């Protein structure tokens, strides 16, 4: 599994693997790690168990209802319902989530870290995208869609817990 | 029934509330079809129940200010309940039914204040017949020369009974549905213990028993977490109304600053009169106002128009100290004003959080 | 009519209050309004409403000590509340409608109190009169025939409507901030529990239908874990004056000794008068003491100007035990007997913790 | 990581690495693994989770001004909310704040050690850092800031989860 996400002159996107793999073989190869929300823009991928998360996720698409877009005011009394609170607790999932402000993670620990760049790479697979990505995001031209998408397809190649089936969100501004 | 049409009821609801046309037609309908079913058969009477709506908007647009001068206009009574009261998660106790032993109490302290002008005048002219201390007295002593049994008494209910409005505020926040505070269904209790009022029923009170059969309900919240589908379901089939209003703009401050007929603004100024002042405020300075209203709301948190309050009376508080000297003087309020007493203020960001 | 403008209304405050003029000035001018209002059109009368104030502030200060005064002051009605009471987060139940039906009864119990002095001459003229027991029962009976109903009322409620004042205490206390005291919302409730008030509600008590409309709403609190800003935003709406009064000094300590015109060493003075005992206070000696209140604070629990109560009264201990003695005597209480008798004591600290 | 301090002649500061490490791989290596409760003073640093080590940050900014800079009558009435209280317990963070008074180190659990000379060092790379800021801060004439970055960097230098962005906050005493 291979979150990733690039930012590149006017948007930035997250792509991921469909890759499920339950012990040592690959049931749901196809599975759409990475979605959005769409009420407006703020993509976020999501890496770990499938169960465990949506609600670590939808979670978000309330509060940027209220405080609408603050993305980073939203991580807030947000993203601290999951250490010292309680709903959900003790579990395994890193979403990835991007406004049009900023690139954030969280540890799975109601925590919140910002890529020396932008450029977010987590996953079994995640050194192995960031590193590719990294490198053509600046020996290179190409986009935030297309270098990303050039560097799942490389970790995919490298990590067995990663495959091809991709999923992307993009958008404009 | 006073009348006015929907169209005439918006007019009226716009020399107080700026935008949300949507709202204002809204409830300019519930509120009409009073007027029109009285007019039917004894049959739909009691067949064509009321007409309530359920707003769905964010903090301090104006959803609960359009029901309050709504009803001032439809003159009929009105109250207004914290939904979560009654929910009570502290276990103690509540009737619901106490929302309309009250909306009678109002409508009835009510019946007497709206009757010591109806028979002022009159009553005066009395005061005088049997005349030509204890001067100011007879005047009240003709509270009982008055009459008053019956009619201020059971045509009192058939106003908490006509088409008196009861705004519920947050029902939201009572659904189920919200993980962030999704703690039970007791609280769904509170919703199912409404029914009765929005269903129809009748409850005992003091001055008689009334029917809210016909009692006009307004519900709101934000439903930020839940959705109007997650309420229990009779609820959501008494409730044919639905209407989301919208978030107030920068452009919207500045005109709830000065165009309401009763303005705040315009409050102020009238205010600092009484002391000999007269203020004046720039279209510029009332524009760096709202921005900087607009400003504290992004920068911390956001509460809407209602910010416009102490972003102002913290800027006139200097002149409303001094006030008093300034008599016969004319000052003047711009911008290089207005950002003089507020831009160190909104700049902070906790200051913010304290005085403004 | 007690009236008098912002400028006439810190300096009566400060005849009582010591520093702390940025609230005394806030607290003038939503008074002042209140006249000024009053003076309006039927209209912007019904509109304008009160002017509230948030104090924020640590504990001793003045914050309860202004508005206590600013009533006085006013002559009008006053109540404190904790806004905690009515959290009573045990499950028991507490109608913050309450808050009136006693602001009632303080401003009735009191015309009561008012009137035995509004009339006492005038009934003694009388009590005399009737009889050329002849001053002993007759004047109470007699001052059971001046004249009392209607009257009481109407002006009664008129009183707490005119402009009583309710100093809610602690609100800070009942807002939600995230670790530490973050039980949950229910709290938030207690918040929500008095907008009514706080917005314009009737309440039907004893004596009659009385309407928090116009009334002025003082609420305060530390605000140490959590801001104003995290306080249900209707109420941060209804809170258009934001003061934060300051820690008081040492140097406010020795003020606080000897200025106020009703200071705290000038009534020991005038109770070791009734002894024959005549004290003088040194000016080192009000210093060496305001040193030992600040001490006992910075050294355990800081309570404020509060400290001087006990310091001091633990300072006369001796003097007003033995005061029937020494009459005919002035005793002289000067630095080195301020800490003949605090020194070793203030500073076990332990002991400064039970007696001090 | 590694969170030092050195209080030295008028002046006290902390310093520190950012380097955020994922299993064998670094991520933020940015990280502002230092900042002050800018009441005034009372600067503190964090060794462990991103996550909760701000917890521990905010919780004491309240209690000082109630408890009125009196920092020491702080950590009874405050730091001791770990420990007992019902606040949070079970992480892991060392929040190492600093008045104009002494410099305190938590073990995390409402805890509080005092360095023989006040010289704290915490963090992975930890000791070395203070091997360097002792042989330092007693043959040389060197400033508190001084010896803390100088120390902050042969730490880094040998210890492999310390790197070398620093972030350093000091001041007047
Ligand atoms: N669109 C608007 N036009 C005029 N006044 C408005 C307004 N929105 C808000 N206000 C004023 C009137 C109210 O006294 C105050 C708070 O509004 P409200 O109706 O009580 O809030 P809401 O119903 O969103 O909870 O702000
Ligand atoms: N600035 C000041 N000047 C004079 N007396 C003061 C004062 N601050 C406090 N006091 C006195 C009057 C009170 O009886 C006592 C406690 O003060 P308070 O006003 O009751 O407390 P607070 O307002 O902090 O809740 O101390």
């Amino acid at each position: 599994t291979t979150i990733v996400s690039v930012r590149r002159n006017g948007h930035v996107v997250i792509a991921g693997d469909g890759q499920a793999t339950l012990g040592n073989t690959v049931m749901k190869g196809n599975v759409k790690k990475v979605r959005r929300l769409y009420n407006d823009k703020v993509i976020a991928g999501f890496a770990g168990g499938t169960a465990d998360a949506f609600t670590l996720f939808e979670l978000f698409e309330r509060k940027l209802e209220m405080h609408q877009g603050h993305l980073v005011k939203a991580a807030v009394e947000l993203a601290k319902d999951w250490r010292t609170d309680r709903m959900l607790r003790k579990l395994e999932a890193l979403l990835a989530v991007a406004d049009e402000t900023a690139s954030l993670i969280i540890t799975g620990n109601g925590d919140v870290v910002q890529p020396e760049n932008d450029l977010i790479a987590i996953g079994s697979g995640g050194p192995y995208a960031q590193a590719a990505a990294r490198a053509l995001l600046e020996n290179t031209e190409l986009s935030a869609r297309e270098i990303a998408e050039k560097a799942l397809d490389i970790a995919g190649d490298i990590c067995i817990y990663t495959n091809h089936f991709h999923t992307i969100e993009e958008l404009s501004y | 029934m006073s009348e006015m049409t929907p169209r005439e009821i918006v007019s009226e609801l716009d020399k107080h509330i700026i935008g949300q046309d949507n709202a204002k037609r809204s409830v300019a309908i519930a509120l009409r079809n009073r007027w029109r079913r009285m007019q039917l058969n004894e049959e739909l009477r009691h067949e064509v129940t009321p007409k309530n709506i359920l707003m769905i908007g964010p903090t301090g647009v104006g959803k609960t200010e359009i029901a309050r001068r709504l009803a001032k206009l439809a003159n009929a009574p009105f109250i207004k309940v914290e939904a979560t009261k009654f929910t009570e998660v502290g276990y103690v106790g509540k009737e619901v039914d106490s929302i309309i032993r009250d909306l009678t109490d109002a409508a009835v302290k009510m019946v007497r204040v709206q009757a010591i002008e109806k028979n002022r005048y009159r009553a005066e002219e009395l005061a005088e017949e049997r005349i030509l201390d204890a001067m100011k007295l007879l005047i009240e002593e003709e509270a009982a020369k008055l009459v008053n049994p019956e009619e201020l008494k059971q045509d009192a209910i058939d106003a908490v009974e006509q088409h008196g409005i009861v705004f519920i505020d947050e029902i939201d926040k009572i659904c189920k549905r919200g993980e962030s505070s999704g703690p039970d269904v007791s609280r769904e209790g509170v919703q199912r213990d409404l029914l009765p009022l929005v269903e129809g029923c009748t409850v005992s009170t003091k001055h008689g028993m009334v029917k809210t059969d016909h009692i006009l309900f307004i519900a709101s919240g934000a439903f930020q977490i839940a959705k109007p589908s997650d309420l229990i379901p009779e609820l959501q089939g008494r409730l044919p109304i639905r209407v989301e209003l919208q978030a107030l703009t920068t452009s919207d401050f500045e005109r709830i600053l000065t165009e309401p007929n009763a303005s705040i603004t315009v409050q102020y100024k009238a205010l600092m009169a009484t002391e000999g002042v007269n203020i004046e405020f720039t279209d510029s300075g009332i524009k760096r106002i709202a921005e900087a209203a607009w400003q504290v709301n992004e920068s911390t948190e956001n509460i809407g128009a209602r910010r416009l309050h102490t972003v102002l009376e913290r800027l006139m508080e200097e002149i409303s100290y001094d006030a008093s000297d300034l008599s016969g003087q004319n000052i003047t309020i711009d911008a290089d004003y207005v950002s003089k007493h507020l831009d160190a203020l909104v700049a902070d960001e906790d200051l913010s959080r304290f005085i403004l």
